[PDB]
């Protein structure tokens, strides 16, 4: 009942910092957007109407 | 009202019905008047079924 | 007088059957003791032993749970008391709450119809 | 663990030339293995 | 809890075990200790007379009358110890007093330290199993004819044999772990 | 979603061709990625459900359960690989692609747009099930377990088969998309009244209404540890999912020909929770436990507010993943012990610490403990059920209390007292056993966080 | 590499197989390709589907 | 929190108790001498030696194993074997 | 009686295999078939699942709708429509049975 | 937040007006808050903002063009119905996130104005009531299969009913 836990709270560590350290660098440096107007014809794309850049990436790659 | 009377009703009775159905429709004789009969009994009954109905 | 009930039963002293000595009495309690003491000779030296892994298997739990979950059907013969209490329990209370929730259902119907409940702020459902 | 396996009793059922045995069904016989009669 | 009970009791250990009763539940209905070590010397004074009455007769009418003074004349919180049935303490510590057969399902590391202490205890299971054979065989040559049969087991009765059955009186989880 | 299948079906080839010493390894991590690829369904973003194709279609109501149905794949293949390693390396491989075969059915089922393609699924699921709970069962009644498992759902299962080709001759295709957007509105006659129960009945049977539910209790009893999580987490779901897309059609009757069913649900909820509260065999409470939680659903799925609908899509998967956690430590508990009785193993936490925090967690799921979503699923219900009639409060008031007690009651009487003085020496867990069940709680709490998920259709 | 591999690649070619056959379907299901009433829109420029 | 007691210890205040009972003589008082036989004491003044015990060392020796303290020193072993003390 | 097989013990695998992991009774086999499990399971499903889902955007439109009131109660506030107008489909557009 | 859609009224504030030699307790305090937990922070947050404004990006608000509703759809004509039933729901939803505000924006303003929400606080709740009377009169009586067809016959069943008892107060 203790090599379980520095199993699980291992591989659950392992693939979970480098998840923490995506999501706060991104949303550090690259950042959600900012609302605008669709500028007069610009019909823009599915990618663009999401605001997280990563929740934008697997739209415009994969959606 | 679980187990027995719930069990009695519907699983059981119907386990039951059945059981006692195939018990009177399957004791045959294996003689062949009896049978035969039957069959008579069996033209008698649709010839009228067609005559009534005519 | 302590009065004994289905519960706080007649205690131990207080008890006349404690008081009594009748040969037949000290016969039974000297013979009872042979059958625990039996079983108890019967369970330490299985349990005591070296060597076991196998389960012990206090078979007189199996025989309480044989006999009140697959040995009751098996002594289930149809009589009166059984039946009349055997359908107020299924049917009575489950024909009780069906005149008790069509009356409150009906009454709010009506009420909604006439126009009388409020139904206020209700903006969910 | 034996997952129960069925023994000899529960096969005898089985056997018998009606499974649900009737009043006089029951003094029936099985047929002979062989297909061939005594008589 | 140790010994083993008795079929029937006896007259004696009826009344004596009324003085116990009684005079315990003298001392929570008379707390202070005075108004007790007098009270209840008037108590000895009553089980004193009626001592020698010979009169079975009469004794067991003096027994069951008593027994419902005192069913009458009871406290209903008495003063229970605190560790015995019944009292606050009971079975708190149970749940440290694990059964010892545990032990022989650790990891090997885990028994790697405590290195000495797995040492002795294989000695005391060589101990247990050397024996089974003739401990088993006094249990039985031992069973008296058949009859009146009491829980009550033999001791050694032998050089080298150790008291039959006896891996569970003794290896007994600590009673405070 | 055809991801979400092919890849399943293959599993079956590598069930078999695999080494038999390898052959569970690779079928347990697949299984994991093949939910992994489950997940992408989630992906909605916008109203218009999905029409993956002409048959195949994925909505807020079977998409929450495609997941689950092929989350448990790994799980019950894991579960069961203790119990099935004493076979001889083809009766495995038989239980491993029957466990597979359930979900690719299963996922089918949950994803089908035609009515009778569930129909031609929705009892076909009964061949593997029966397959896993006679073949492997270990008890000697399981023959007549099978069998009960098999009629009840079958004398229920014609009628549906009569009442769907019925209504494709009355609109001209069962096709759930139009169903819906088209105009079938029965007309309280005599026969209507008895075609919604034909629709109805069949899937009520596999959902255990008061009235027919004695099949269940028999069930998972002697079933093995991979049937009971499924029946209770995915197989009593097929009759909720059937009640949700069937009641589109018979949409006027349904406001009083239920009230029957409604009565026996509320009653039979406090009369199964009940029972719990004495019987002995641990495997027998958990399943009455399952029979009254999924009488609350019958009892949303009929009452027919936006609120119970998803109440009930929300206590359904809830319900789901905490059954089968009960289920899967009952089953360490038997396999231990060697017998379902309840009685016997007392004190477990102190010689197995961290299985009684899992069992704990378990039963706090079980009863409604609030940062939870199982209680905000009976919340729910509660609320919509009032609003049929303020007294339902009584009858579903009755239930609370008493699921508190059975609840508690499986923890204090089987992880908690004074320690069994010598059962077999109870072997310390598993890894494995301990981490079904963290596969089981871990995804509780996470769904916990963002419910609106599992929120049903309506809302 | 097929030595004990080719099993391993079984599933991963059923998802390959699988999104195929489903890019497959809305090849099939294309009408009304961008003649919705919501979304019809002038193809832009250098654009000769909506959505493939 | 308080010091565990000691097969000597345990030993003492058995005979210390003893000791104040004014019917048992305080200088013919060895634990190896029978309460009943050796003493003189009757069957009441063995409940009532019991008792003080009972209330030195605060725990309750049952009846069944009680009705046999006899020896001044069954009491020392018993009392100790009770509460765990090896020496 | 019949021929039948004397019951079959249950082995301590935990005897052997001090390591045992619950998966199999050769020690590679059970390491290989957590490393796999616990990785598979945990590692990139309850951690990368949760992130794909977690970042699903406007989940069923719940994120455009709290913009779309905004602008709506936005617009009708300032050009005093009601916010809420109290029949939805037109009444012009009914024809309702004359 | 659109001071206009989330309201927030003007703030008024009492003046500093000590009348005690004692030193305030909060104003050293706060003045600490500024320095250990504010600056630092501050700092922080800005060199964020300027790492956003390098790559800044944008995202627009789709917007749905508005197609035929139910009351004009051809019957059994799936194909625009199902565009009608979509247009509706979404709408279901528009005008369920206007009802969540006037949920929220009312809850505020009777925590800005405790002990006179009785009365200040009556701004809104007529506005609760007069979306509430509204979000009643199209979307409540509905099952959980809500659809526009019933809508537009909840409606019209109360068509009748502001013609009917109009006819008949004649
Ligand atoms: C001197 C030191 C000064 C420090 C100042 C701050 C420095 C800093 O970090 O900059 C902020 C900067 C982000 O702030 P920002 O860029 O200003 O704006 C962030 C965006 O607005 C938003 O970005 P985002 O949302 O994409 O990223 C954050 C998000 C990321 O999300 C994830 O991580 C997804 C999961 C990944 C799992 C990986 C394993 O985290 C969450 O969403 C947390 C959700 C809630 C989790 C806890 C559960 C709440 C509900 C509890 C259930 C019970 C409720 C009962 C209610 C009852 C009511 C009745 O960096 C981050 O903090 C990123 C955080 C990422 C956390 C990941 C791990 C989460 C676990
Ligand atoms: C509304 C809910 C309705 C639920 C209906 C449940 C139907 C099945 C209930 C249980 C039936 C059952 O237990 O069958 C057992 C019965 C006897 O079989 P058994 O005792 O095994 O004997 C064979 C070996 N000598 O086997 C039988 O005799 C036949 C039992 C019924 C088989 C299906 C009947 C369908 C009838 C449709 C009309
Ligand atoms: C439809 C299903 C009907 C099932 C029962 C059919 C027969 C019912 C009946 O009237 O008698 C039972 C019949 C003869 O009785 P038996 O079972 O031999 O034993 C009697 C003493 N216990 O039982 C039998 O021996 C079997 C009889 C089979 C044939 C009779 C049923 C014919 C039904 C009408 C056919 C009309 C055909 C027209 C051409
Ligand atoms: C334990 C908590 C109990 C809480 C009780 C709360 C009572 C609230 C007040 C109820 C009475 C006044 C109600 C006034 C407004 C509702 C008016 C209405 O429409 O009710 C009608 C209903 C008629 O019911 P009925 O007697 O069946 O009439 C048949 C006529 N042919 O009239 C009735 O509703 C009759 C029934 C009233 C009480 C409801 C039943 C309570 C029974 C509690 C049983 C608890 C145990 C349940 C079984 C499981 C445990 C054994
Ligand atoms: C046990 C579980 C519950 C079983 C319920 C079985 C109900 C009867 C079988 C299915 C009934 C059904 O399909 O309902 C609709 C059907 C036709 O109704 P309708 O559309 O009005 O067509 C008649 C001409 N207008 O109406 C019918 O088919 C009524 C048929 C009644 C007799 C069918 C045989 C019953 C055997 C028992
Ligand atoms: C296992 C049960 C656990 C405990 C459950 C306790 C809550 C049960 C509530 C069930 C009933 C809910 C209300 C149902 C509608 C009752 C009729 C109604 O419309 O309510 C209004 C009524 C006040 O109306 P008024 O004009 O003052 O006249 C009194 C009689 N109606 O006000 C009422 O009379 C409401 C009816 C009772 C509601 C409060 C019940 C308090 C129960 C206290 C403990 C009872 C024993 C448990
Ligand atoms: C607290 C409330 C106290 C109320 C208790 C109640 O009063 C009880 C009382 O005092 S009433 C005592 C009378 N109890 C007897 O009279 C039994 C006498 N029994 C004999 O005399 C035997 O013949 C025998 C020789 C065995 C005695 O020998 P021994 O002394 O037991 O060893």
């Amino acid at each position: 009942d203790a090599r379980f836990l520095r199993l699980m709270k291992f591989y659950l560590m392992l693939t979970g910092i480098p998840v923490i350290i995506g999501i706060t660098l991104v949303n550090i440096f690259i950042g959600e957007a900012e609302l605008a107007e669709i500028p007069e014809g610009y019909i823009p794309e599915h990618w663009e109407y999401y605001k997280h850049p990563i929740s934008r990436w697997i739209a415009r790659n994969f959606y | 009202l679980d187990l027995i009377w719930l069990e009695k009703t519907i699983p059981k009775s119907t386990s039951t019905l059945h059981t006692n159905m195939t018990t009177l429709t399957t004791n045959q004789k294996g003689l062949i008047k009896l049978y035969f009969m039957s069959f008579l009994i069996n033209i008698i009954l649709i010839i009228i079924l067609y005559s009534i109905n005519l | 007088k302590y009065k004994p009930a289905p519960l706080a039963t007649l205690p131990s002293t207080l008890d006349p059957a404690e008081y009594d000595v009748s040969p037949e009495t000290r016969r039974a309690q000297v013979e009872r003791l042979s059958i625990r003491a039996r079983l108890k000779r019967e369970y330490l030296l299985q349990y005591n032993d070296p060597k076991r892994v196998s389960h012990i298997e206090d078979p007189a739990l199996i025989r309480w749970t044989y006999a009140r979950s697959a040995n009751i059907y098996p002594n289930f013969r149809p009589t009166p008391k059984n039946s009349l209490l055997g359908a107020v329990a299924g049917f009575g209370p489950l024909i009780f709450w069906y005149y008790v929730f069509k009356t409150d259902r009906d009454r709010k119907e009506r009420l909604i119809q006439e126009g009388k409940l409020d139904r206020k702020f209700n903006i969910s459902y | 663990a034996r997952q129960w396996q069925p023994d000899i009793e529960w096969a005898e059922q089985f056997s018998g030339a009606v499974m649900y045995p009737s009043k006089e069904t029951a003094h029936w016989k099985p047929p002979p293995w062989n297909d061939v009669d005594i008589l | 809890a140790f010994c083993a009970p008795p079929a029937y009791l006896t007259h004696q250990q009826k009344v004596l075990r009324l003085y116990k009763r009684a005079l315990r539940h003298l001392e929570s209905w008379c707390i202070h200790r005075d108004k007790y070590r007098y009270f209840a010397c008037l108590m000895r004074a009553r089980f004193e007379e009626h001592k020698n009455e010979k009169d079975m007769m009469r004794a067991t009418q003096l027994l069951r009358e008593a027994e419902e003074e005192f069913w009458q004349n009871q406290h209903p919180q008495p003063y229970i110890f605190p560790d015995s049935p019944g009292g606050t303490s009971f079975e708190r510590y149970e749940c440290y007093k694990v059964p010892e057969w545990c032990l022989d399902y650790w990891h090997p590391s885990e028994k790697a330290m405590y290195p000495d202490y797995f040492s002795k205890r294989e000695q005391w299971k060589k101990l247990r199993m050397e024996s089974w054979d003739r401990e088993v065989k006094q249990l039985q040559e031992e069973t008296s004819p058949d009859g009146i049969m009491t829980e009550a087991l033999p001791p050694a009765r032998r050089e080298g044999d150790l008291p039959p059955l006896w891996w569970h009186i003794v290896t007994r989880p600590r009673e405070r772990p | 979603m055809l991801k979400i299948i092919l890849p399943s079906l293959m599993l079956l080839p590598l069930t078999w061709l695999s080494s038999p010493k390898k052959t569970w390894t690779n079928v347990t991590s697949y299984s994991f990625l093949i939910s992994l690829t489950s997940l992408t369904l989630l992906w909605q973003t916008d109203e218009n459900y999905k029409n993956f194709s002409n048959m195949f279609s994925s909505d807020p109501l079977s998409t929450p359960l495609i997941i689950l149905t092929a989350w448990l794949l790994p799980l019950m293949l894991m579960a069961s690989q203790n119990h099935l390693k004493k076979d001889n390396n083809v009766l495995q491989k038989l239980y491993i692609s029957m466990l597979i075969s359930l979900q690719i059915l299963l996922i089918m089922t949950f994803s089908a747009t035609e009515l009778i393609m569930f129909y031609i699924l929705f009892e076909a699921t009964l061949i593997p099930t029966l397959i896993i709970i006679t073949r492997w069962g270990n008890q000697t009644e399981r023959l007549n377990a099978g069998i009960y498992f098999l009629f009840y759902t079958l004398i229920g299962s014609i009628p549906l088969l009569i009442a769907l080709i019925l209504i494709q001759n009355h609109v001209g295709t069962l096709n759930l998309m139009i169903l819906s957007f088209t105009t079938h509105t029965l007309d309280a006659s005599w026969s209507n009244n008895l075609l919604w129960l034909a629709c109805m009945m069949a899937f009520l049977i596999k959902m255990p209404l008061y009235g027919v539910h004695l099949w269940l209790p028999k069930a998972h009893v002697e079933a093995p540890i991979a049937g009971s999580m499924i029946l209770a987490a995915i197989l009593l779901k097929l009759g909720s999912y059937g009640m949700i897309r069937i009641s589109i059609i018979l949409d006027p009757l349904t406001k009083y020909m239920a009230y029957p069913f409604i009565l026996l649900s509320l009653w039979g909820m406090i009369m199964t929770s009940s029972i719990c509260l004495r019987q002995t065999d641990l495997k027998s409470l958990i399943a009455y436990s399952s029979v009254s939680h999924m009488a609350l659903v019958i009892a949303s799925i009929m009452i027919q507010t936006p609120w119970s609908f998803m109440g009930a899509t929300m206590l359904m998967i809830a319900h789901g993943l905490t059954s089968s956690l009960l289920f899967c430590l009952a089953n360490s508990n038997y396999e231990r012990i060697h017998s379902r009785t309840m009685i016997m193993a007392r004190g477990l936490q102190m010689v197995f610490p961290l299985m009684a925090t899992w069992w704990l967690m378990a039963s706090l799921a079980n009863l409604a403990l609030p940062p939870s979503i199982n209680l905000m699923g009976e919340l729910f219900i509660t609320m919509s059920l009032f609003s049929w009639s303020n007294f339902t409060i009584i009858l579903m008031g009755i239930n609370i209390i008493i699921t508190g007690m059975y609840s508690m009651y499986m923890i204090i009487t089987t992880q908690r007292g004074k320690l069994t003085n010598h059962m077999i020496n109870l072997q310390p867990s598993h890894t494995r056993e301990l981490t079904l069940m963290a596969l089981h709680m871990i995804p509780l709490i996470l769904l916990t966080t963002s419910p609106k998920l599992i929120t049903g259709l309506t809302m | 590499l097929l030595r004990e591999h080719w099993v391993h690649i079984l599933v991963p070619a059923g998802f390959v197989f699988g999104c195929y056959l489903d890019r497959k379907d809305d090849e099939k299901l294309t009408a009304f390709r961008n003649k919705s009433m919501l979304f019809q829109r002038e193809l832009r420029p250098n654009e000769e589907v909506t959505w493939k | 929190d308080a010091p565990p007691l000691t097969l000597d210890g345990i030993k003492d205040r058995v005979l210390y108790v003893l000791k104040l009972y004014d019917k048992i003589d305080p200088e013919k008082l060895s634990v190896n001498s029978h309460f009943m036989k050796d003493l003189g004491l009757d069957s009441l003044d063995q409940v009532e030696i019991i008792m003080a015990m009972e209330d030195e060392f605060g725990f309750e020796i049952p009846d069944i194993d009680a009705e046999k303290l006899m020896c001044p020193q069954e009491i020392v072993d018993y009392i100790a074997d009770k509460k765990d003390v090896y020496e | 009686q019949w021929q039948e097989d004397p019951e079959p013990e249950d082995e301590n695998v935990y005897a052997k295999n001090p390591d045992f992991h619950g998966y199999d009774s050769d020690p590679v086999v059970d390491v290989w078939n957590m490393r796999a499990v616990f990785f598979f399971g945990f590692s990139i499903v309850l951690v990368f699942g949760t992130t794909f889902v977690a970042y699903v955007p406007d989940y069923r439109m719940q994120e455009w709708a709290r913009r779309e009131a905004e602008r709506l109660v936005k617009y009708r506030e300032v050009n005093g429509l009601p916010i809420m107008e109290s029949n939805y489909f037109d009444p012009s557009k009914i024809q309702l049975p004359e | 937040w659109d001071k206009d859609v989330y309201p927030e009224p003007p703030s008024r504030t009492p003046a500093p007006s000590p009348q005690t030699s004692l030193p305030n307790p909060i104003t050293y305090l706060t003045k600490a808050y500024d320095l250990v937990v504010d600056w630092p922070v501050t700092l922080v947050r800005e060199f964020i903002e300027r790492q956003h404004a390098k790559n800044r990006t944008y995202y627009y608000h789709r917007q749905y063009r508005r197609v035929p509703d139910i009351t004009e759809c051809k019957e059994g004509d799936v194909l625009c119905i199902y565009e009608a039933e979509m247009q509706w729901r979404r709408d279901f939803k528009v005008d369920q996130e206007i009802m969540n505000i006037i949920q929220e924006r009312l809850k505020a303003c009777q925590q800005r104005e405790g002990e006179n929400y009785q009365q200040n606080c009556a701004k809104e709740l007529e506005q609760f009531t007069k979306v509430t009377k509204a979000y009643q009169d199209r979307y409540l009586d509905l099952g959980a299969y809500y659809s526009a067809r019933k809508c537009l016959a909840k409606q019209k069943q109360r068509m009748l009913e502001e013609r009917k008892a109009a006819r008949q107060e004649a």
